[PDB]
């Protein structure tokens, strides 16, 4: 269809441009959506075809902006879909006990998908209402940047209980200050610092929570600038460390199979380029992306409640493909 | 205040039915059927999905309605079980369809209640067994029978003063329906430089303007203006959009026709579209 | 008699006991135009401190031994009076005053304590023209001895640390780091240096505009993105504010951070600093005894808006920004003084052979 | 308001570029292994700009050539591009010209090199001078785009430095010269007789 | 309705959302004696668990279980109305009025779970009697299955690391620790026990009647001296009150200090447990979910003072009793379970394989 070739051409472009959606979960459900209109408007006969339709699509979308994993998540997730579906359909995980023991499809494939998008709508929601379990009275806790999902954390966290909360801005995109009037808005007496002085007041802070961009395989994290440092400072305070992420965040990629990991952009807010001659030597990086080992990670809370990093692995087996790793 | 749309107190089984969620038991899901006046039912957890599912929350949404089949019935015990795996995405629309139709239907005879000012419950309760059900009765199609016959009533009043409800309500109904099913808006704007650069510039300009214009039926007169030199605008405020964006096209290939056969020069600055 | 200053905004709970002044308000308002109560020097010293016209300890210092002997040179004894006791009961107002401005740092405390017992020293007998010479002569020779000489001596010392083809973090703007960059290059040596700054004061570009300007090869970021780069990194070298008796290293905000992920990152780390900047009082944490400054300064007009622009209308919004930190010992490998390249766990050593 | 348009001139009206120019046009030149006119088109194209035309003179064939194997010539993209080839070209002021005798341009046009690299977003730009214009009625005719840079850096280069004096109130050009071999700079009395509340010389 | 226990005693200020309640005041004051709400198998658990009568965490979940044997045997359903669906709405305020008596524990929760699940399963066509046997038989092989066979199978799993001549220490009055010693000692094993025991309670007191009682050398210490046996400790084995999905070991307060100084001194750590008492939810602290007893028990008479007798008369004073504490995951080397013996970060794998 051409109107589908248009709203490819548009997210493409949109993603290897800039911005949009603002928040992952608009960005995961455009990606669901668009994938939608791909099965269903399209003609396509054998399961290899819509799979081999379906992986040169993700391979052009991952292409636009690699830096961006929620869409080839959403990707890998259809194709898992689309496996189960046949095999349950036509016939009946990699694992020792496999090792040692050796027509109707598209409306299932649609309800499926349907049913993604259901526990996508409320997944806010479900990571924010086991807040209540913990948070203490009295408590100091600290976050980095920003994050939609701490927030609405935190805002119902606050609802039946009072403490204070300490946000380091992530320099230079100085963001942690929303979060300055956010909660000040809600009236959660919070502190606002710069992020060079997490180690300094890190002794005095009983819990960290941050949000992330993107978990391996391994249980490793990608988050914003300096997440690295305070995962860093928890560790040697051995202060336990919350990492508020939504279940479509499971990047099944490991941390040192490729590059371009980190994300360079313009190094004009690092150093204005009002400096002049000393620009003209005077090399400048500007990463947006920092990579946390699962080592310094307490836990992780979801949709589907807390787990350890060292079960991660299990959770990517459960949602993914092995064969599909390479996309 | 508020009763269930349908006479019918129980619905039958296999019938797709709207529900809203309010609590998570360990059963299932607790659910109001806000159509027939918000009575208590249960959604197993055993057929919440197809798919194999550990949580109840992960598809129950407290405070987000949907639209559920109904599996098991007993009036006895007041006990209904619905269900989600076995409706279908077009029963899920239908059944959206009816809701939406009653929903409005119903705002109707509230309109008319609070007119009234019928502070009884009972009187209500008569007034929708008497007005609205009557139809309902008639047509043997719950639901879309009153919608039609409201549709009908805004077209011609016969159906609205075949009712024996009273005079003063019967005006009350039928201004309650006057201002709630008859909300006729539209006009379609279009965009068209028509300009011949030729001999009888001007004059035929005019013509080819004259000969579209008089494509415009009765109840669509497309007006043509000059909002800039080269360009003109042309609007229809008519009803039937459908109807008029063909109404548009023709007249644009009209006037597209006339200024070709006299050598001129025409446009399509914008396609017909609402205003 | 002098007045308060009064404190501006709203302080943390843990930081009560500590003071917050803005920048715009300064007490020279309430203060006569022909300076009575105080000297002249005294009150244009501490407007500069207060404006932030002068910001390294070693200038700070330098700066206040200066208006000293100023203060020295146009002091006169009042008749049955002698200057032993008199010049430091004089002097102590001013000092009180100066804090008001903007709180004491090492440097300057530890020029306090040697002038007061160098005057304390002087002898009844001495005639006061005799004596105003005396002492300023002492001054300049401790400046003398305890900066220029002990900044020649750190960076002869710390030339054999760096090798041909390594890569240096610094961090913030220090006048010895700089200068050891310098004299490094000139001697010989080829290296990269890595500069890392932080908001709000952004002072690492004033050493990267001198390292540019040595034609030294050089890189900038920001603090945060300190972990990315420190896998090529091989030395750290930090400047100190201070020196505790402890082996702590009371330094800027982000001295800790970076000491701390460049041990995660199993790179050794280096301090240099001068003798006189060893202090005998010790402190475990930042929160004791720290210094805050303007939190107006917090504020960064990021795209069309400034987000913590009415900070004070939020009843439950608090800001704070640290000016100094203190680093363990565990964190720290070298202290370079005159004396040589010392293990951090000896500054107490040094507190004792000075004395 | 009517959708955006932008006019991008690919020739440079003069010869600083023998022999380079002499057997390719510059606005073909590789940067970075790209040509300049895929830069400038590609800035266009982010910028929101939904009808491009670009006037050639000197060597448009080649221009022609690589120009229609582009992305942006292909169906799919929302740059509608226009090439236009006239030899009778001799500066910009001809380009206007023609623009103005065939009246492409409806209203609040882009003027732009072939040669310019940029990520410049003017939306905020545009939207200030078409709140100026309608206020105003009609006064104002130009926008200049301008970023600031200190004096000593690179691109700032002896060639086409230029001084301005604004004020600082509306942003409302006063003056404007250029600075190539002066060691002094030169302000007629009219700057401050109208704008007596103040002026800004940047 | 039944009343709500009056919170007894300031608390701190960071254990200001959890209850504190006293001995003296029990419920049962302002409720008919002829209970009127449902029938008394409450009272009788609710006054054992309120008074302490009842410790051990399998004794506590026994205990409930045949109290609701006996409610199920006493319950009969009201006509119009279903089984399935009636018999747990009635049994909530049961677990209701157990909660305010005394807050409950993991294995009672997974019970509660179990049963309510077991209850859901039963059909609306079967006939009464049929179901009320039926659930008596479930109940009766759970905890067949869930205690017995699990606490034997640990102690013939927990036999092979036990070898002779070591020194293996203990801390309180676990049942499974102390049977698995016992067997342990009648297969011929021969060492020696250090029991390790703490304030107020003191129930570590308990294994030492049983050590004694089945011949086995022992000692005996309080738990600030741990330091000091340690060097010669070859062995630590916990019992464990509740497992979490992190791998972290929910347990009586001093577990976690014996943890972390045996690490201390270079000593392996091993947690036995039985499966049904893994429960999903994690926690990183003890502050977010734990248990306050009546401080009352922590006053002490040494010498002819008690230091502690009016603190109710000092504002600024404040006494915290814990129960529960959390040890980390990465202190832990071992879960003994039916399944066999596995790694602290296996725990969820179990909730796995256990849930279908």
């Amino acid at each position: 269809g051409s109107e589908l070739s248009e709203r490819i051409e548009s997210f493409v472009e949109t993603l290897k441009r800039g911005g949009g959606p603002r928040s992952s979960e608009e960005m995961a459900r455009e990606t669901l959506g668009l994938l939608r209109q791909i099965i269903t408007d399209h003609r396509w006969s054998n399961a290899g075809e819509l799979m081999e339709l379906i992986r040169r699509e993700g391979r052009r979308m991952t292409a636009a902006q690699p830096s961006e994993t929620t869409v080839g998540n959403m990707v890998r997730r259809v194709l898992k879909i689309i496996r189960e579906e046949y095999g349950r359909l036509h016939g009946r995980q990699e694992s020792l006990h496999k090792l040692l023991t050796s027509a109707q499809l598209q409306s299932n494939i649609i309800e499926a998908i349907n049913e993604l998008l259901v526990e996508l709508e409320g997944t806010m929601e479900n990571i924010a209402a086991q807040a209540l379990e913990h948070i203490h009275s009295n408590e100091v806790i600290m976050t980095i940047g920003f994050s939609r999902t701490v927030e609405a954390f935190l805002k119902e966290a606050a609802r039946k209980r009072k403490f204070h909360v300490i946000v380091a801005e992530c320099a230079p995109f100085c963001q942690g200050h929303e979060m300055a009037v956010n909660l000040s808005k809600a009236g959660i007496e919070t502190t606002v610092m710069t992020d060079a002085a997490i180690f300094a007041v890190m002794s005095r802070v009983n819990k960290v929570i941050i949000g992330t961009k993107t978990i391996l395989a391994n249980g490793a994290l990608r988050a914003v600038t300096g997440t690295h440092t305070l995962a860093l400072a928890a560790k040697h305070h051995s202060t336990p460390l919350i990492v508020c992420a939504p279940m479509f965040k499971l990047s099944p990629q490991f941390p040192n199979e490729e590059d371009s990991f980190h994300k360079f952009v313009a190094p004009e807010e690092v150093l204005p380029f009002t400096e002049g001659d000393i620009l003209e030597k005077v090399s400048v990086h500007c990463p947006v992306f920092d990579y946390v080992p699962p080592e310094l990670i307490t836990l992780f809370i979801s949709n589907i409640g807390g787990n350890a990093p060292s079960y991660i692995y299990r959770l990517m087996s459960e949602l993914y493909h092995p064969d599909d790793h390479v996309l | 205040l508020s009763c269930r749309f349908y006479q019918h107190k129980f619905p039958e089984v296999e019938d797709v039915v709207m529900v809203n969620v309010r609590s998570i038991a360990e059963m299932g899901a607790y659910v109001s059927l806000l159509e027939y006046n918000n009575i208590e039912g249960m959604i197993l957890l055993s057929e919440l999905s197809r798919r194999r599912i550990r949580s109840i929350n992960k598809l129950i949404r407290i405070g987000r309605n949907e639209c559920v089949v109904v599996i098991r019935v007993d009036k006895e015990k007041g006990y209904i079980d619905l269900s989600k795996r076995r409706v279908s995405p077009e029963e899920a629309i239908k059944c959206e369809d009816k809701f939406t139709k009653s929903k409005t239907v119903y705002s109707i005879l509230r309109h008319v209640a609070e007119v009234l000012e019928y502070t009884k419950d009972e009187q209500l309760e008569s007034l929708f067994q008497r007005t609205a059900w009557v139809f309902d009765d008639k047509y043997k199609r719950p639901g879309y029978g009153a919608y039609d016959a409201f549709k009908h009533a805004v077209s011609d009043p016969s159906i609205l003063d075949s009712l024996d409800l009273n005079e003063d309500e019967r005006e009350v109904l039928i201004n309650n329906i006057n201002r709630r099913l008859t909300p006729q808006a539209v006009k379609i704007r279009a965009d068209i430089e028509v300009a011949c650069y030729g001999y009888e510039g001007i004059d035929a300009v005019k013509e080819a303007l004259r000969a579209g214009l008089n494509c415009s039926t009765e109840n669509m007169p497309i007006k043509i203006n000059l909002i800039a030199p080269p360009r003109y605008v042309m609007t229809t405020t008519t009803l039937e959009r459908t109807e008029g964006l063909s109404v548009l096209s023709q007249a644009m290939a009209v006037i597209k026709e006339k200024i070709e056969e006299k050598r001129g020069v025409f446009n399509v600055q914008m396609e017909p579209k609402v205003v | 008699q002098v007045p308060t200053r009064k404190d501006y905004g709203s302080k943390v709970s843990l930081f009560s006991h500590l003071p917050q002044y803005s920048r715009q308000n300064s007490l020279t308002q309430f203060m006569s135009i022909p300076s009575s109560v105080i000297h002249p020097a005294m009150v244009r010293l501490g407007l500069q401190y207060s404006q932030g016209l002068v910001s390294g300890s070693n200038a700070r210092c330098i700066a206040l031994l200066r208006a000293l002997q100023q203060v020295i040179q146009d002091y006169t004894t009042p008749p049955n009076e002698e200057l032993s006791r008199d010049l430091v009961n004089k002097l102590k107002p001013y000092m009180s005053f100066l804090t008001q401005c903007r709180p004491l740092s090492a440097s300057m405390h530890n020029a306090i304590k040697f002038l007061n017992k160098e005057i304390t020293s002087v002898g009844s007998s001495k005639r006061e023209e005799e004596a105003k010479s005396e002492l300023r002569a002492a001054i300049d020779r401790y400046v003398q001895e305890k900066i220029v000489l002990a900044a020649q001596a750190i960076s002869r010392f710390a030339y054999q640390k760096i090798s041909n083809g390594d890569v240096i973090l610094v961090y913030g703007c220090s006048s010895l780091v700089s200068r050891i960059l310098q004299e490094a290059w000139t001697e010989g040596r080829r290296f990269r240096v890595v500069v890392v700054d932080s908001r709000p004061w952004l002072e690492g570009r004033h050493t990267l505009r001198s390292l540019v300007h040595a034609g030294v090869p050089a890189s900038y970021l920001l603090i945060p993105a300190a972990s990315y780069v420190l896998p090529e990194v091989s030395k750290v070298l930090l400047g100190a504010h201070a020196l505790l008796a402890n082996g702590s290293v009371m330094s800027r905000v982000g001295t800790a951070q970076l000491a701390l992920v460049a041990r995660a990152h199993n790179v050794p780390v280096l301090v240099c600093c001068e003798t006189y900047k060893f202090c005998e009082r010790v402190q475990t944490d930042a929160f004791v005894s720290n210094e805050l400054d303007d939190p107006d300064d917090l504020q960064c007009k990021r795209g069309e808006h400034v987000a913590l622009a009415n900070w004070q209308n939020h009843a439950s919004l608090r800001l704070l920004n640290l000016v100094y930190d203190v680093t363990p010992p565990e964190l720290v490998d070298l202290v370079i003084t005159e004396l040589g390249m010392i293990p951090c766990s000896s500054v107490p050593v040094v507190l004792r052979v000075k004395s | 308001p009517p959708p955006l348009q932008a006019v991008l001139v690919a020739d440079s009206f003069d010869r600083r570029f023998f022999p380079i120019s002499k057997d390719q046009p510059r606005v073909l030149l590789p940067l970075a292994n790209v040509a300049l006119i895929d830069y400038t088109l590609e800035f266009l194209t982010a910028t929101g700009v939904q009808e491009t035309f670009v006037f050639c003179c000197w060597k448009a064939a080649q221009i022609k050539e690589h120009l229609l194997k582009s992305k942006w010539c292909r169906p799919t993209s929302l740059n509608v591009v226009r090439i236009i080839t006239s030899e009778l070209y001799r500066s910009l002021g001809d380009v206007l010209r023609d623009v103005d005798a065939k009246a492409l341009v409806r209203s609040d046009f882009l003027l732009v090199y072939g040669d310019v690299i940029s990520n410049i977003n003017i939306t905020r730009a545009l939207e200030e001078h078409r709140l100026r214009r309608k206020l105003e009625k009609n006064v104002s005719v130009m926008t200049m785009i301008f970023k600031e840079s200190s004096p000593s850096h690179p691109t700032r280069c002896h060639e086409d430095n230029v001084v301005v004096a604004v004020d600082s109130t509306t942003n409302r050009v006063l003056h404007f010269q250029k600075t190539q071999g002066l060691r002094r700079f030169a302000f007629p009395l009219s700057l401050f007789q109208g704008s007596s509340d103040g002026v800004e010389v940047r």
